[PDB]
């Protein structure tokens, strides 16, 4: 009735079988691992039914939202109004420590396309516009292969599958950017202009991509629908605690032995699966100083955090983070914290895309305020200013890349505040 | 032209971002000349054009 | 509902022979009743909800010493200041003053839609956000 003890997946329920491109990932390969089978009868049931598993399946969107994806997708059910209907999956994977994205297109794409194809389905799309980033070259060329692969096979096309259904993807290349990972921006750059965001009073379920109805699915979203619609929800919702169903992938990088990705189940201890999968915080797990959970977004926790936390939404939520896009990064103790999250910030000031001012001047202003914390020349009246500004540029931006900056500065001020004094005293003396 | 043609006909437009990469290829860097040219072929007024150069990192504009 | 010796004194209030203004600046003047346009390269509205009263302009020559703005008109600075237009035009005959009076231009009520500037037909999408 309920597993608690969360975690150690096994390989048969394990989504992306050929995850480390150790088997054929053209479409043989995909079919022998048990891709598109019985997908026209998917098809055939109807889109009611293929929205309805997914609530079931409690799948929620990992690609830093979080939303139930059942509740989300559920917005094209309203009838046709002239306008094309049209599905758009986010493949930007620009977050840093994200490297999930990555992998499957280059080594499992049959997933990714016959997820475009049930999910354009549920939602009654035309068409999948798959956004991959420009950097990407190599994984969009091989993208395109399994599309051309199912193109002959007849699985997507004209009477897609052998279901009436005529559906197509176009996978449209980035020109460089993190902002086009938002999904409005996203939406915005697929229509050729410049990549900022939109405001939403409207959603993309009513305007968006040509003005047509839309909606953003990360890449991993759309590529386990098929296999839930296999499986069933019932059983995607027996792994992860409620409401932190499925098995999401994580992205382990930093001070750690044999840094990797692996496809976890959620909800999973943060110490158990660094030790075994990764394989364990450099010089032990004593020495870890303090962890990135999902991403840069995502606000850092200290060890004392670490000691035991469920990998997954909620669990987070309440140790004041997110699980965002399950982007683990490790810093021991031998981390200068400040530096590294002063980079942060600065990645975050060159990837605003300064449309609106909070985005376009706080975060540069908080990045020059961090580069002298890095250095010391401040006094400890700024780190309270620190806080007050991340906190004026926080829920008061476009998008979400303004609370994407200013949680990283008000994560490292409420854990390591002690560590910026003794800087700053350090640099007082020093210059004396 | 195959790239235009994958976008809804009358938002022709949408190709600005492929269609300037594509000038990337056979230039290696775009020149002003290479900015106007993708206007001309594609009906975009040119400070659209230049928009788009100017924003996406990638395309090297020297 | 006031028994203070009331009399009938129906002819209009004629105050000007009190107000000692002498006998040019009384009829040959010609005042203007108006709600001033918010100033054009501003945007707020916060000037443009009381009526003015002001006199016409007069000749304004340049002195022969440095050359201010030398000037023979009194009424020349004097703007008023009305909450009603019945108020301010009330106010110009009982002083004596001929007026004319330009009604208060309200801006219209404009239908503004975000969704709009991203039109699936209309040509009222826009080419830069
Ligand atoms: C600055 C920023 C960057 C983002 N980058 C990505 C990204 O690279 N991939 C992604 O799937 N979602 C990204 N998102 C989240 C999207 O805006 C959107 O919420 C999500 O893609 C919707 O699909 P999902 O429900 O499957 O996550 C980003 C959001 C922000 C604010
Ligand atoms: S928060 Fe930054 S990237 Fe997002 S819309 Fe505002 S300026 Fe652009």
């Amino acid at each position: 009735p309920k597993k608690t003890s969360f975690g150690s997946l096994k390989d048969e329920d394990r989504i992306f079988t050929n995850l480390y491109g150790r088997h054929d990932w053209r479409l043989k390969g995909a079919q022998s691992r048990g891709d598109w089978y019985k997908t026209k009868e998917i098809l055939l049931k109807g889109p009611d039914w293929i929205l309805g598993e997914v609530k079931t399946s409690g799948l929620r969107g990992r690609g830093g939202a979080g939303f139930p994806t059942g509740l989300k997708w559920s917005f094209m059910n309203k009838p046709s109004d002239g306008r094309p209907k049209y599905l758009v999956v986010n493949a930007d994977e620009g977050e840093p420590g994200t490297c999930k994205d990555r992998e499957i297109i280059r080594h499992d794409p049959h997933k990714l396309v016959e997820g475009c194809l049930v999910g354009g389905r549920a939602m009654g799309a035309r068409a999948a516009y798959i956004y991959i980033r420009g950097e990407f070259y190599n994984e969009a060329s091989n993208l395109q292969v399994a599309i051309r692969e199912a193109y002959e096979a007849g699985l997507i096309g004209k009477n897609a599958c052998g279901s009436g259904y005529d559906f197509d993807v176009f996978v449209v290349r980035g020109a460089g950017a993190y902002i086009c990972g938002e999904e409005t921006a996203l939406i915005e750059s697929i229509e050729g202009k410049q990549g900022k965001p939109r405001l939403k009073p409207p959603f993309p379920a009513d305007v968006g991509v040509f003005g047509c109805p839309t909606t953003v699915a990360n890449v991993e979203t759309v590529a386990v629908s098929p296999t839930i619609c296999r499986r069933g929800g019932a059983w995607f919702a027996s792994f992860g605690r409620e409401r932190n169903s499925g098995t999401k992938l994580f992205n382990i990088s930093g001070h750690v032995n044999h840094p990797c990705t692996v496809e976890e189940e959620m909800s999973v201890p943060l110490k158990e699966l660094i030790e075994k999968h990764a394989g364990g915080v450099i010089g032990g797990w004593d020495n870890l100083l303090a962890v990135i959970p999902g991403g840069s977004s995502t606000p850092l926790i200290p060890k004392s955090v670490c000691e035991t936390v469920l990998m997954d939404f909620d669990a987070l939520v309440q140790a004041q983070t997110g699980l965002g896009t399950a982007a683990v990064i490790v810093m021991d103790r031998s981390t200068d914290i400040v530096k590294a999250i002063a980079r942060l910030i600065e990645f975050y000031k060159h990837e605003s895309c300064g449309q609106c001012t909070p985005c376009r001047e706080g975060v540069d202003w908080m990045n020059k305020v961090m580069a002298r914390f890095v250095k010391g020349d401040a006094r400890p009246a700024e780190i309270d200013s620190l806080w007050e500004i991340s906190k004026q540029i926080e829920g008061h931006t476009i998008c979400a890349l303004g609370d994407g900056a200013a949680w990283p500065v008000q994560g490292l001020i409420r854990h390591f505040r002690p560590e910026l004094e003794e800087r700053m005293q350090q640099f007082a003396l020093q210059h004396q | 032209e195959a790239i235009v043609k994958n976008y809804p006909e009358g938002h022709k437009a949408a190709a600005v971002l492929p269609v300037l990469d594509l000038a990337q290829r056979q230039n290696g860097w775009l020149p002003i000349s290479a900015m106007n040219k993708v206007a001309e072929i594609l009906q975009v007024p040119p400070m659209r054009v230049y928009e788009v150069a100017t924003f996406y990192t990638m395309y090297n504009r020297k | 509902t006031q028994d203070t010796q009331l009399i009938a004194v129906d002819e209009k209030l004629d105050i000007t022979t009190l107000t000692g203004v002498p006998e040019e600046h009384i009829k040959t003047r010609k005042v203007r009743i108006f709600v001033p346009a918010r100033n054009n390269m501003q945007s707020g509205v916060n000037n443009t909800k009381k009526w003015k009263m002001e006199f016409d302009t007069r000749e304004r020559w340049e002195n022969p010493l440095m050359g201010w703005s030398s000037t023979a008109d009194p009424l020349s600075n004097l703007v008023l200041t009305f909450s009603t237009k019945e108020d301010a035009v009330a106010f110009a005959e009982k002083n004596g003053w001929s007026f004319d009076v330009e009604e208060r231009k309200v801006p219209k009520p404009k239908s503004k839609s975000y969704g709009a500037n991203f039109s699936w037909n209309k040509r009222t999408r826009v080419s830069t956000k």
